[PDB]
């Protein structure tokens, strides 16, 4: 139970490493909530850069200042966009949150209007709120800006741009800051060369957890070396892998399509052509002739593992081949060796 | 007796649940290992495994989720539930096959929740459950990603067990998943299967061919490895080698050359398996062209002059027709010579076969590799000596 | 059945015992009147191994080729989900043990349909783990069907096209009905030796063999060997018109 306790304190966590965002947010809503007016406020970021987490803080610390009365009371709101099915059915979450409970999405609307003509309401991801008409967005920002409504938004999504088409971003994570969040938490060890290898990504949180939790696996059945490991496991692209392990005539075939490609200089060319190159290599190799149904089954099976991409079988010799990697990727795959 | 023939088609067509695991040696220890993490502690992970088609997944999960209930512990205290993106094809279908391979069936149909995540929450908190999901690739194609968020968001945030397995043939997998999607799954947990050595490919043969310990079974065996060394199955096996790298492919060259074994043909021989293979080797579209009539060969004779002459430009019927006549003109008398309509009937045959493509009025390219038309000729039996001296004209 | 002999060998021992397991998916190629289904249904029938048998170009959608298929067995099918689950829960002392054969005709028009129907019909043995056996039956060569993201390759069987002797040997000597079967024999080796260079399917040369009979043989009851000269012209001018 010694190095596996810290498996246990990887998956979720807390208190939140983002001193400096926290304030920001919790002095908005407290602004809005002290003045019991409303206002929206639109949060940016990576999707591992603890917008939502962050936000879970505030609202947990507002409910605390609220029980001594720093703040007036009280009820807050949440629904999450990507659990939905039908954009439609916020309307039905937020009015269930609140009193009127189930109702119609055209009704509960409508109810939303009357009753914003105070609340916290966190949307979270209303990047799947997006509709032909955008109408939801824009009630859910036009109600704050009522009279009679007091309501506060804060609108989570991955995106800066969305607004466009009272506001935040959350920027990814840095060396340092990666860095801090997992000796943050090994207080069981107060192994740390470790946290700073991991600590050099490109920007989620969620990643380095993941990866030295990983990394703890690799150990038991922790060192420098057991985290490259976890790392080659993971971020390793498996395309020059697969062209290692490719068969004869797979790899035939793929120098067929650089031979093509080197005359031609495209992108593209059809099966017709790389499969007169194919035929020209296999002679060279003293391999049999590439009968047209087996070339037919290996360009299929390059282009099931998306090595290739490939038009419908059923165009036969004018199928169009592009590759799904560089060809300076491939030749080293090929060239190795 | 028969009795080689029961096991051998479980083995061969049936996919085998105990067999020889080849190769996979660290796979499976990375998804056993994870296995038991989730079944038996509370851990929730998420994992792909990620080969071509016809090697490793469904075998490695199927063995690796079987030695994982046979724990007391587990058989009791863990659900599976198995989905493929072949007969699941929406997400609220998923769903309602969630609740029933939880047996949940009771919510029942009363509660129609307020968010698809909050039915599925509600399915779990009614204690772990193994959600293996086949043909991953397609259930991210699913309009927006429902079931794979919910189920990761689900696997990291919500401290029910779970464990989120997929299968994919796709390299491209990855990419396919939303920017959230990719961050909440366990971030590229990733087994790869591939392929082996070519005699660790004729170790699998004689393998797969041998019997278990169930006399008649080792003199079986024995024969067997005879079989492993010859100078014939081993350079046919190579040449299946040097196309598959996978045992699904040889599955399907010993099944057939299974069928050659009778009461009367005790044990396999190499000439059974070099029919076998001769079997897999023919080419389909050369096999077509041979029970064509002579009719519709002298038309892909003038559309092969056609590609050669006007340099790899379509064609239609008209100018097929003017060609065609070109090559009866020679004799003053009528010998293939037919009428229009019926010559068009051969053509629009031509393409009810899918021999020649569109894009008459209608412009159209020839479906058929050169060298396949001159070696059809060579091998069509009753071809005229007229037609083979008018196909060398060009 | 003549002809197709060796075809019948190789699809009847993949049969195997009905207890055993086959092949989860077989596709034979061949022409139209090359004989698949004549093999294919005297196989079914005879044995008799429970079967059914459904063409594509009827049943356009999936309500009612999977309904065919689930009703044909002895049931509202909408997608190819509750065919495996009502399919797997259709099981008796009938069929408990014992393999099923689901023949699809002209499955080249199942290309058209649905993207997932193909594929799961390949694999439909392990998604049931029902003992069955799709056989798929087209003109269609099978490098043509393949998807994108692959499937459980079937085993391609070839069914030639009947040569001008096989077709002889299955046209004539099987239907003698007035004559001596060298008689009628004569007969279709001239109906062939006309009409062969153009059509080769059997099922129109059958038509004409029926058609030309009568005259053929109107010199005998009139009292006039070698008719050759008799309908050769006769014979020439239905060849360049049907
Ligand atoms: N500073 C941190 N300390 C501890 N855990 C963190 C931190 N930052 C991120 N995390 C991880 O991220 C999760 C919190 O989610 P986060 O706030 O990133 O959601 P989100 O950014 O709204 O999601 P998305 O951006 O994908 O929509 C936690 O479960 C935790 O594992
Ligand atoms: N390493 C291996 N160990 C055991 N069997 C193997 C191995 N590699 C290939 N096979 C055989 O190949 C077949 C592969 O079946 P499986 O469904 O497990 O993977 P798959 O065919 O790639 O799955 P998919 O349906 O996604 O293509 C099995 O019948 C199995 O017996
Ligand atoms: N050996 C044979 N003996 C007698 N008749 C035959 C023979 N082979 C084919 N036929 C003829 O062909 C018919 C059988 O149809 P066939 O088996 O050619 O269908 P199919 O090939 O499945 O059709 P399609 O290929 O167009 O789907 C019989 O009814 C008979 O007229
Ligand atoms: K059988
Ligand atoms: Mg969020
Ligand atoms: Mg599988």
């Amino acid at each position: 139970e010694a190095r596996l306790r810290l498996h246990v304190s990887a998956v979720p966590e807390s208190l939140p490493c983002r001193e400096q965002e926290f304030q920001d947010i919790y002095n908005f809503v407290e602004s809005k909530l002290l003045d019991h007016t409303g206002g929206c406020m639109y949060i940016s970021g990576v999707p591992g850069t603890g917008k939502t987490a962050t936000v879970h803080e505030v609202i947990r610390c507002l409910q605390q200042a609220a029980q001594a009365n720093d703040v007036p009371p009280f009820q807050y709101i949440e629904v999450n966009g990507m659990k939905l099915t039908e954009p439609h059915q916020v309307y039905v979450q937020i009015l269930q949150k609140l009193t009127g409970q189930k109702a119609t999405a055209n009704h509960a609307a409508e109810l939303l209007a009357k009753q914003f003509c105070t609340t916290v309401l966190l949307v979270d991801e209303l990047d799947l709120l997006w509709t032909h008409k955008q109408d939801i967005m824009y009630n859910l920002f036009d109600w704050p800006t009522h009279k009679e409504a007091r309501l506060v938004v804060l609108a989570i999504a991955n995106t800066m741009d969305l607004p466009e088409r009272t506001r935040m971003c959350f920027q990814p994570y840095t060396y340092s800051q990666l860095q801090q969040i997992l000796r943050s938490r090994l207080k069981h060890l107060k192994i740390q060369l470790v946290a700073r290898k991991v600590a050099a990504l490109s920007g989620d949180a969620r990643r380095c957890l993941d990866i030295c939790r990983r990394a703890t696996e690799i150990c038991e059945f922790v060192t420098i070396a057991h985290s490259m490991e976890a790392v080659d496991e993971m971020f390793s692209s498996s395309y020059i892998t697969a062209i290692k392990n490719s068969s004869v005539l797979e790899q035939s075939f793929l120098r067929a399509i650089l031979a093509e490609f080197r005359r031609s200089g495209l992108e593209e060319a059809t099966f017709q052509q790389i499969y007169s190159q194919h035929v020209a290599l296999c002679r060279m190799e003293g391999l049999p002739y590439p009968t047209m149904s087996e070339t037919m089954a290996v360009c299929s099976h390059l282009g099931s593992c998306r090595l290739l991409l490939v038009e419908p079988s059923r165009n036969d010799l004018l199928l169009r081949v592009r590759l799904n990697v560089s060809q300076d990727d491939v030749l080293y795959a090929l060239k190795d060796e | 007796l028969s009795q080689v023939q029961r096991i051998l088609r479980e083995r061969f067509c049936r996919q085998s649940p105990h067999s020889n695991l080849f190769g996979v040696q660290v796979q499976y220890k990375h998804l056993s290992e994870l296995l038991k993490r989730t079944a038996l502690h509370g851990e929730s992970n998420s994992v792909l495994i990620i080969g071509p088609r016809g090697s490793g997944k469904t075998m490695l999960i199927n063995h690796a989720l079987k030695e994982l209930m046979e724990i007391e512990e587990v058989s009791e205290n863990v659900l599976q539930v198995h989905l493929n993106g072949l007969l699941q094809i929406n997400d609220k279908i998923a769903l309602k096959e969630i609740t029933r391979q939880l047996n949940l069936e009771n919510v029942v149909g009363d509660k129609v929740f307020g968010s698809f995540a909050e039915n599925l929450s509600f399915l779990l908190e009614a204690c772990p459950v193994i959600f293996i999901l086949d043909e991953f690739d397609l259930f991210a194609h699913h309009k927006n990603q429902t079931l794979l968020y919910n189920l990761f968001d689900i696997s990291q945030s919500a401290q029910t067990p779970i464990a989120v397995i997929g299968l994919t043939c796709r390299l491209d997998i990855l990419e396919l998943l939303e920017k959230r999607v990719k961050s909440r799954f366990s971030h590229r947990q990733i087994h790869l299967m591939n392929s082996f050595g070519f005699p660790q490919y004729v170790k699998i043969f004689k393998e797969q061919l041998s019997l278990p310990a169930e006399v008649f079974a080792e003199k079986w065996n024995e024969n067997v490895q005879y079989l492993s060394e010859d100078r014939s199955v081993q350079e046919v096996l190579q040449k299946h080698f040097n196309i598959s790298k996978n045992l699904r492919s040889l599955h399907m060259l010993l099944m057939l050359a299974l069928n050659r074994v009778t009461a009367s043909h005790p044990f396999m021989t190499a000439v059974d398996l070099m029919e076998a293979s001769q079997l897999c080797s023919m080419d389909s579209k050369a096999n077509i062209v041979h029970g064509l009539s002579v009719l519709e060969i002298c038309l892909i004779i003038a559309m092969k002059h056609l590609n050669d002459i006007y340099e790899e430009e379509p064609f239609n019927f008209q100018m097929v027709y003017n060609e065609f006549q070109k090559f009866v003109q020679r004799k003053a008398h009528s010998v293939y010579n037919f009428e229009k309509p019926v010559v068009m009937k051969a053509f629009e045959h031509l393409q009810q076969l899918e021999l020649i493509k569109p894009m008459e009025y209608q412009l159209m390219k020839l479906l058929l590799d050169n060298t396949q038309i001159m070696n059809a000729l060579q091998k069509y039996p009753n071809c005229p000596t007229d037609v083979r001296q008018w196909a060398t004209s060009s | 059945v003549l002809c197709r002999e060796s075809q019948v060998s190789i699809l009847q021992s993949l049969f195997g015992e009905r207890h055993h397991f086959s092949f989860p998916s077989i596709f034979i190629y061949g022409h139209t009147a090359s004989g698949k289904t004549y093999v294919t249904q005297t196989l079914l029938k005879t044995l008799e191994l429970p079967h059914v048998f459904v063409n594509c170009v009827e049943c356009f959608t999936l309500r009612l080729l999977l309904e065919q298929i689930l009703n044909k067995l002895n049931t509202c099918e909408t997608f190819n989900d509750f065919v495996r689950l009502f399919k797997q829960v259709t099981t008796a002392e009938n069929l408990k043990d014992q393999t099923v054969y689901i023949v699809l005709d002209k499955a080249e028009y199942l290309r058209d349909m649905e993207a997932n129907l193909l594929p799961g019909f390949l694999r439909l043995q392990e998604l049931a783990d029902r003992n069955v056996t799709v056989l798929f039956l087209s003109e269609i060569v099978w490098e043509k069907f393949r998807p994108n993201t692959g499937c459980f390759e079937p085993f391609v069987l070839y069914f030639p096209d009947y040569s001008i002797g096989n077709l002889q040997k299955i046209l004539s000597h099987d239907h003698p009905p007035e004559y001596s079967a060298d008689f009628y024999a004569a007969y279709i080796n001239i109906l062939l030796g006309v009409f062969y260079t153009v059509c080769r399917d059997l099922k129109e040369l059958r038509h004409l063999a029926v058609l030309n009979f009568p005259k053929y043989c109107e010199p005998v009851v009139k009292g006039e060997r070698k008719l050759w000269r008799n309908i050769e012209p006769h014979l020439k001018k239905a060849m360049q018109t049907v």
